[PDB]
């Protein structure tokens, strides 16, 4: 079975940076793209970023452009989200999702569904 | 393999049994151009390439001479004088699953059409505009490949189909791919029209007393005349007596 | 080192049975009493055919390589007997500078005291391998006698060959398109042979198609002086013909 | 495309000189009789020119 | 001009049978095959059946095999579709098309284009 495991979440002061990691085990060749989403209590899950597994092209949500960066290590089958300039609005559970549907248009990954999801990791920005 | 990366198996130095194919009832399309599948058993070819790939049902028509489309132009192209065969059968039970199998891809963008039996497996970002993409996707910069929506509930046209194209080749080389050409039973002590491995004649085949060597096949007389042969199946030597004749 | 190819290098040119008869045939044979190179893994040409011979008491020699470059640039033949098994490959193999043995593939097959003679030729894309094994009591050079080589392998490779090498003493000769008379006994085996171009007596034997000719005078051949030089005489002119004016004419 | 002109695509044997075959019999490409029914190994012998 | 006119459509209860007729006027000799298609609101037109004008060999879609039968009267230059065991899924506009392209393989008529089409007739299966 394809397993996604998030890690790196924790308490941070506003203005800092934190690198969340998401490891994928099981199927590797079929990975088409890896996405990061976040959800705050009482709020709907929202798209944060996406990256094509091959090539590494990235697509970012406007709310995190210039602060968050999504990358991936194919050898380790891992996807990393470097969140810089942490804000109190960033406090949420961050999940990573995997999709095997290869789409020519990168922006499609900002709205198309993902078939695999991890358990998520909590991130809290106090001050 | 995917249509954009169709695999190519090479067949050489073996007996090509075409009966198992054209008589099989598991093939929906078994088209052939300028060649009959039955006549292949009578023919020999230097090499035989089986190009294998999966395409959706409605794209199966593009695999043929004088065809156009995504598959015909960017993924797989055939020549206008193709003289092989194209076989295709549904693979919904194999190439589909609940949720949608996306393991089969196809090239969606390319700067020009493909050539006969040309394979493009590049993943370069397609530059739709005048701005170089430099390996970065965005506006007028898309990924040339896209997945297939193969689901068990999809329509027949959209359901997966496995396709094999058989191309034959004749180089300046020996033809190592021949048919089986099944034999017949043997009759002795009668005037018959015999055809052995590479020779033919009319005569009477009789149990002989000669001693061929293990590698010797057909005997000869003083005047370069065939007097004896070795049966290819049974290692028994047969003398050939001309059918009785004479003046009246 | 050179040695004498007394009467060896004869192979059954076809798989035909002939009994108690003399057959004349033109094909690639080893000229009798010719010089054969003697070695105790250099690269050798493959001009038109090869007669290889090896004397063994410990199975030092193991195989052969054939091709044009033998540097993983094109197809090449590798034939190797390793200790229990024969192997034949035609892959574009990358070889070492001095290959040896210690103590894109289009075909693949798997199977002094002794003398092993082999004949390798390549015609019409087919690689013909004949061979013959025998016991011997000799250590200096080849034994004098006569023995024919039955065919063993016929490979439809369609591969060019102009060079070859051996993989482990032995002897090497190069075949030539000569006419031979072969004496088939009642059992189809070749017991004696004659090289129709060695000496006049052999020309006579082949003309009569007999190994023992009766006394007399026989008209065998025709002597012709061969040209030593080629003469080309043309009038000494220097003016290029104006074909451009016609082909490069603007208007037709 | 004009499809009024046709050509015969299958026949159990080649025509003799100046022979004329206008039959529309179903061509039995296999061992199973067609009985005038088209299908697997049962093909209509004629086909139109494009 | 070649004119195709459908008729026979109407309201039917599920489980009944209805014979749709399609008359062809104009060119007759050039008729190579006659096909029946159907289209439901909001759905793509789909192939129902086909019949070779000469010989009468028929080719049916899997969805109607064992229920629908296609025949033709050459003297009347008409093609008939007997739809048995009517289902609610059969509610649609049924069109008849004519092709002059003679194809050796009958199944080709299940996907090859038709140059002539009728106006269609509505069929509704309530219950
Ligand atoms: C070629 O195939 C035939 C058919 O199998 C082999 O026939 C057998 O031959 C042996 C030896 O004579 C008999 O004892 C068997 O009874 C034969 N079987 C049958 C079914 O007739 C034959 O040996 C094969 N030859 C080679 C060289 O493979
Ligand atoms: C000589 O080398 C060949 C291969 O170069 C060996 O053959 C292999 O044997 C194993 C075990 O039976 C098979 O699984 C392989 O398929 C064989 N190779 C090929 C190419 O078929 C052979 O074993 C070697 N000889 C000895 C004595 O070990
Ligand atoms: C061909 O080979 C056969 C078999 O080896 C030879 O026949 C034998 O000849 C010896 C000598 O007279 C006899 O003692 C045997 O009884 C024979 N056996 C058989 C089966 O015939 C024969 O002499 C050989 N002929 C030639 C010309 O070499
Ligand atoms: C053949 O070999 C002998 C012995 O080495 C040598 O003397 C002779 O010159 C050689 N033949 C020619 C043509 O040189
Ligand atoms: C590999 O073999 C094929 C055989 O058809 C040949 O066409 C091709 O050139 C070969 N490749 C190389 C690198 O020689
Ligand atoms: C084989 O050798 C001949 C003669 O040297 C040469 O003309 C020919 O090009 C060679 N074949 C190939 C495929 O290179
Ligand atoms: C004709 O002109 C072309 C270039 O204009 C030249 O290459 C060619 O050689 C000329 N014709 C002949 C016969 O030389």
């Amino acid at each position: 079975q394809v397993q996604l495991v998030e890690s790196g979440g924790g308490l941070m002061q506003a203005g800092g940076s934190l690198r969340l990691s998401c490891a994928v085990s099981g199927r590797t060749f079929s990975t088409a793209a890896m996405g990061w989403f976040r959800q705050a209590p009482g709020k709907e899950r929202e798209f944060v970023a996406a990256i094509r597994w091959s090539g590494g092209s990235a697509y970012y949500a406007d709310s995190v452009k210039g602060r968050f960066t999504i990358s991936r290590d194919k050898a380790k089958n891992t996807v990393y989200l470097q969140m810089n300039s942490l804000k109190y609005e960033d406090t949420a559970v961050y999940y990573c999702a995997r999709t095997e549907n290869v789409r020519s248009l990168l922006s499609d990954y900002a709205t198309w569904p993902y078939d695999y999801w991890g358990q998520g990791t909590q991130v809290t920005v106090s001050s | 393999a995917s249509v954009y990366a169709w695999n190519r198996k090479r067949i050489s130095n073996c007996v090509a049994d075409y009966s198992v194919l054209y008589n099989s009832a598991s093939f929906s399309t078994f088209k052939c151009y300028g060649v009959s599948p039955t006549k292949l058993n009578d023919l020999c070819f230097t090499n035989v390439y089986a190009d294998s790939f999966v395409i959706r049902g409605d794209e199966v028509r593009q695999i043929a001479p004088g065809q156009t489309g995504k598959i015909a132009d960017y993924n797989y192209k055939l020549p206008d004088d193709f003289t092989g065969c194209v076989i295709a059968w549904n693979s919904n039970n194999l190439d589909s699953k609940v949720g949608g199998n996306y393991n089969y891809l196809y090239r969606l963008f390319r700067k020009s059409n493909l050539k006969p039996f040309e394979r493009d497996i590049s993943t370069e970002i397609y530059q739709a505009g005048s701005t170089p993409c430099n390996g970065v996707e965005g506006f007028n910069c898309y990924f040339p490949l896209q997945s297939y929506g193969f689901q068990p509930t999809n329509g027949v046209g959209y359901q997966p189909y496995r396709v094999v194209v058989l191309s034959f080749e004749l180089l300046h080389a020996p033809a190592t791919v021949c048919g089986p050409k099944k034999s017949t039973n043997l009759v002795k002590n009668k005037c018959v029209n015999f055809n052995f491995n590479g020779l033919t004649g009319t005569g009477v085949l009789t149990e002989s007393n000669k001693k061929f060597l293990p590698f010797q096949q057909f005997g000869r007389d003083i005047a370069d005349t065939t007097d004896a042969v070795r049966d290819p199946q049974t290692l028994e030597i047969l003398d050939i007596t001309p059918c009785s004749f004479g003046g009246v | 080192a050179y040695t004498n190819s007394f009467t060896r290098g004869v192979y059954y040119p076809d798989k035909v049975f002939r009994s108690s008869v003399l057959h004349s045939t033109q094909d690639l044979f080893l000229p009798f009493f010719s010089n054969v190179t003697w070695f105790h893994n250099p690269v050798l040409p493959f001009n038109d055919g090869v007669y290889f011979a090896s004397t063994e008491k410990s199975n030092i020699i193991r195989g052969w390589i054939f091709g044009t470059t033998l540097d993983s640039k094109t197809q090449s033949l590798l034939i190797v007997n390793n200790a229990t098994n024969v192997v034949i490959k035609v892959c574009e193999f990358q070889f070492c500078n001095d290959p040896f043995l210690g103590v894109n593939c289009t075909f693949e097959y798997v199977s002094f005291k002794n003398l092993r003679e082999f004949v390798f030729k390549n015609i019409d894309g087919y690689f013909k391998i004949y061979s013959k094994h025998t016991p011997i009591n000799l250590v200096r050079d080849l034994p004098q006698g006569f023995s024919a080589l039955e065919p063993l392998v016929d490979l439809p490779i369609g591969i060019n060959i102009t060079r070859f090498q051996t993989l482990l003493a032995y002897y090497v000769g190069y075949l030539q398109p000569r006419t031979f008379l072969l004496k088939y006994n009642e059992n189809g085996t070749i017991t004696d042979a004659v090289d129709c171009a060695l000496d006049p007596l052999s020309e006579t034997k082949c003309t009569l198609k007999s190994f023992t000719v009766e006394k007399g005078i026989y008209q065998t051949s025709n002597f012709r002086v061969q040209p030593t030089e080629s003469i080309v005489r043309f009038p000494n002119i220097t003016n290029l013909c104006p074909f451009g004016e016609v082909f490069n004419a603007t208007r037709f």
